[PDB]
């Protein structure tokens, strides 16, 4: 992927996960736990939405009949016509293919995007009490309780009072 | 050893796969279709102001045919042309017959107005045909008149008969020219004489001479023409003449559906086909390329997938 | 206590609302407009040389109406036509007239070239009518001859005339057909036989008869002239053999090069220049699309359904929260 | 966004800088001060002009009108032109909507990527002698000089000359 | 570039690489190696092959002729056809103009992301045992020999066996 | 004093400039071509039942001038017309000709079917004329017979002649209208007496009326078509100056009609033609002419659009 998040350094999905579609799974003394990121997963699902009402639609141009169903016309015209309708169709039938495949492409790439810009929140906020293992998780190097951890998802985790006790437990 | 935090996304068991610019086959969480396959086998006419013909042909509704009775006036937004629909009680076509369906399918209504022709009294108006039957009892075209000599055998009296368009927007005239086979048919209904019929505007002129369906070879063919506002037309003819009784104002516009399908006054739709209704909220469609009204568009396409979620890593 | 380094963009008080993929309402620093919605009331015939042609309708310069008297002939790269513009001082219609007109307006000029046609002593070139005044006094269709018998009531001359086009590039010639009103009138004119026109060349070839009949009248007359017109091509003969009936050329037209042609009720201007033209006058912005008038000629935008499209010039605005 | 540095981790804009799109605010003993980065700058504007040198255009076709403002034409043939011409519009106010969306998301999107790409060279040119608080500054765990600011955006500072003071400071 | 990879923090491009897209060249005792990384050179590779199969292809619509080569045709419908073919050729050649802009744009973001996404692979996998130099190297800060470097590629370098070493040489 | 590795991508000497949404001159490692301006100047016409007319205009296959006698009956897929085809000997133009061309060149293949048409002994049927030639003798259009009196200026019997559709599909009849220009050679072939010629069937009816030097002939032989249905009869009323069908055309099937100066090759395949022939490129765009038939790429108004297919090139 372009930002190389999912189907990347993540090696896999939840589907444990069913109430979002980003979020953290912790583990420490107390135990494991797992928890849906709503901002990063409410900013995907609008991006898509926005999609959506963009592109399913008919346009307000009323159509009338060129070809009767029921009756004969003149073969030239008709030729002409023929021509036309299917040159046409030939655009729509691309415009349609090309619209669907850049749409799906950018639908793919913008989740990745979420999922990193999630990462990479979270790993400016743990600064130097925390380390990346690579398959998106961040070894803490302190004591991190069950508050500790909710400090991280709510983005109010304070790295200067864990910073001492992290620096020594890192450099050992 | 140490506490550890992991970052994360959802994935399911069942992923839908869709086309990207590079990929074929990437399977993703969730995805929606854009072309529609399915169509509605009804007419769904709610909120419209509709005219179901039956067998009913939209120009019958003109020179009004037994069938079109019902339909030789009114006001609609919406005309519904079926197949196998009955023009001509009596054998014969009209010349430019397309364009004249396709005038009336883009009306919205039709007026009727009286042309006032009158005849002297060697003259037959009221000459009828058991082909068009009305009240169970031999009838005619109810917006024209078969003119014939009251004493069969005798000459068909030179006549000049004028309309004037006194309104403010063009009338459509129609007219008959009986053609018999036999010379014997001819003599007995018009006389000996030679037959000359000419019509004549500011915008037209035309000069007609009459020349085995329903065990007739006898035709009765029609032509039309608008009648600009304030012109005036008139019919110079010694017999063979199908004369109008009345003349055709068509109003407004409307949407002119042909379709063998049912109506439905329950359900709303503003696209319409041979086989029904679209009301589908997608852009494209692959039932026919032959619609009408405001429609998703013609695709070569049987499925083109949008996907709705992330990339589907399963594991 | 510590030193420090900010990195960060630039803003702005009043931002635009554009559209992308996902947002129908996106806030960046500066936008620009793709959809022109301002038309010129005038044409701009800057660098053109043109030729307004007023009163005159394309298809009367070839027959030569009164009205097109200053435009028999001359060189252009754009012909504009108006409204109410008259082709047919004498009333009638041409067969396939639209074509004709769409062709005189693609031409870049036109020259005239004479037939040369001579007709017997029992033959009347010279018949006019009150319907087409010149110099105040009766006159007739410059580029074509009515043809009618000298002696009223003798029957007409059955006559042979013969263009041959000497040119190296194709000659335009039209003719004229008369269908009068009253038989009373036809007898007077032609004679009592009966009536044949036969055209034919290479290319075309064709049969006529004047119809009679009562029809109301225009200008007061109720008698009509119907024109018909077709291509000579070089080295070829057009024969017109005639018992009368036959509004004969005088002269063929022959259409040079090619221009642009507008349709337009907007008054020139030569002060300002532009390549796309509507009903409603010019179109010079450099803008891809417009949502003025679908019926537009030359080089032009292409028509939109839609009043504006804002292009984003700049990244999204964030202002300082107050 | 897709980087997350516009509307993303750098809170907001600055209404200030009207000498440049991306730039710095550097605060050290001396005091303070706002300078633009131009290279970034032009990189985006560039790219912008690309955009309209290519949107801003109509053809080459000269095209001859096929309806008659001034008398009617055939019933048949103006029903097939207005099918056609109707067809035609539809396509070109699709293709206007989608070419507009479609460059005004990567427009946005461009812009966003030249921010971060400035973030991540001053991150990587300051090396071990800063840290990141996630709001788009470098904590600088040294005396920083106007010289050693101006040094930073001009791209010739070097990080050994301050490294051992730093590393004391950062470690305490 | 959107990513800052190719033509960005990395000065250029190496001729002299002729198995891969994407690789290293490492510097330790023993002297200097080449080596292409496939996975990622494929996957650009693989991209781009599905942008070919997709772009170059016509469609399978028969289309008759409606213009006679050797003889005129009614001087009106002609006009209409020319008016038509002209229309659609300005689509054809507009959704091509774009269709391949655009493509080009995606396919060297594209690649520069693959390259920034082996980088991020790397930097990760050598976590607290090297530093970014800026010029797309990491400054090893141990003995890293021939069976070290494959063992940086092949994704196998387990940075906890050097992570002593190299934090005493780091923080001297 | 430390170690180090250092990623890097591959580049070239010679790049390639290409296009993007910012860039106009976007150097890139490899590009490909997305535009075919080269064609092939023959007809590929293998694996396709073709017929190339050469000097056989379609018309003349239903009439049967003599350059047309080797297609005067067959099967294809494919119909290949040329330039100053001959559909006419003896001078004449067909009415709606251009209509019938076309409706000859969306066939696949033409069946002939007798009218059976008989004449009394008064009549001369196979009467010929030096502007048809064949085998360098006086001929006439194979599918229709010049009736002229026996006996030199007697005037023409009243003759009526009558073909039915015995066939399930329609059939494509025509027929010719001789008028001399100069009364003197009328009299020795139909008499002083007025000429009509009635056609008539269900679908419609016509009469039509006899009235400068082309090849040394001054007098013409105009021809008319119509369909007649599957059941109907067409009955033909004439006291002299018919040309009379001695066989109706049976359009079968559809097939490609192909305009092209161009020569034939069976040895390469295609399903793209233009005036100047073949078109084989899997390229989805050419700017060789907007005027092709078939299954093409589509005319674009660029001699090239260069589609990377490798990442910016930044050379040492
Ligand atoms: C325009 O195309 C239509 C549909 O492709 C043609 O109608 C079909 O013609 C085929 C081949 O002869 C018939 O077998 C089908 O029954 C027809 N299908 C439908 C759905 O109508 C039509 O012939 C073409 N128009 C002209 C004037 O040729
Ligand atoms: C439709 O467009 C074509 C091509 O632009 C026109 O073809 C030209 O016709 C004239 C004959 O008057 C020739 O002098 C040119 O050489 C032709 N060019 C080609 C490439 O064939 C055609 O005339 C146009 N049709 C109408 C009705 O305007
Ligand atoms: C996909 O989205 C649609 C539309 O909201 C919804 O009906 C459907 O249940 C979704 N599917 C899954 C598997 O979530
Ligand atoms: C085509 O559309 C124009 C513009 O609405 C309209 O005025 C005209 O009557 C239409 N032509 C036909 C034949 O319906
Ligand atoms: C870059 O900026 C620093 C600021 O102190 C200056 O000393 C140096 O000379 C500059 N380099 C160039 C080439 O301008
Ligand atoms: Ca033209």
């Amino acid at each position: 992927g372009l930002f190389g998040a999912i189907a990347g350094f993540i090696e896999n999905g939840w589907e444990g996960m069913v109430d979002g579609w980003y979020g953290f799974r912790h583990q420490n003394a107390q135990g494991t736990g797992q928890a849906a990121d709503y901002k990063s997963t409410q900013a995907a699902i609008d991006q898509i939405t926005g999609k959506l009402n963009r592109i399913i639609k008919k346009t307000n141009t009323e159509f009338e009949s060129i070809e009767s169903e029921f009756s004969e016309i003149d073969h030239q015209i008709g030729n002409v016509i023929n021509w036309t309708k299917d040159s046409i169709t030939d655009i729509w039938t691309y415009q349609a293919e090309l619209l669907v495949a850049m749409e799906n492409q950018h639908t793919i790439d913008m989740a990745d995007s979420e999922m990193l810009n999630l990462y990479e929140r979270v790993r400016k906020q743990l600064r130097q009490n925390a380390e990346e293992d690579g398959k998106g998780c961040f070894e803490i190097y302190h004591a991190c309780d069950d508050s500790c951890m909710e400090s991280i998802r709510n983005n109010t985790y304070d790295h200067s009072q864990y910073r001492e006790e992290a620096l020594l437990n890192r450099l050992n | 050893d140490p506490d550890k935090i992991c970052l994360g996304h959802h994935a399911v068991a069942n992923g839908t796969i869709v086309k990207t610019l590079t990929n074929e086959q990437e399977e993703v969480t969730n995805a929606t279709e854009t072309v529609e396959s399915t169509s509605l086998n009804r007419l769904c006419m709610k909120g419209r102001n509709h005219k179901d013909l039956g067998n009913c042909h939209p120009i019958g509704m003109l020179i009004g045919t037994p069938a079109c009775d019902l339909h030789l006036t009114g006001t609609w937004d919406t005309l519904i042309e079926r197949k196998n629909a009955i023009a001509y009680c009596y054998p014969g076509a009209t010349v430019n017959e397309e364009a004249l369906r396709q005038k009336i399918m883009e009306s919205g209504g039709i007026s009727k107005i009286n042309t006032g022709f009158t005849y002297g009294s060697s003259i037959n108006s009221a000459g009828t045909t058991k082909a068009c039957m009305r009240n169970g009892g031999n009838s005619f075209y109810a917006e024209l008149k078969w003119l014939v000599s009251k004493n069969k055998g005798q000459n068909f009296p030179q006549t000049t008969n004028t309309y004037r368009n006194a309104d403010t927007a063009e009338h459509l005239i129609m007219w008959g020219i009986h053609h018999p086979s036999s010379t014997q048919e001819k003599n007995d209904l018009y006389g000996t004489q030679s037959l000359s019929i000419s019509v004549g505007s500011s915008t037209y002129k035309n000069n007609f001479v009459p020349v085995q369906v329903n065990g007739l070879s006898s035709r009765i063919d029609f032509h039309w023409t608008l009648v600009q506002p304030g012109d005036k037309i008139t019919f110079s003819h010694n017999g063979g003449l199908i004369a109008p009784s009345r003349v055709s104002k068509l109003i407004g516009r409307g949407l002119g559906i042909q379709s063998e399908a049912p109506i439905d006054n329950s359900c709303e739709s503003k696209c319409f086909w041979r086989g029904g209704s679209i009301n589908t909220r997608l852009p494209f469609q692959n039932l026919s390329p032959r619609t009408v009204g405001q429609c998703p568009k013609y695709v070569n396409k049987k499925s083109l997938m949008l996907a709705t979620g992330m990339r589907n890593v399963p594991e």
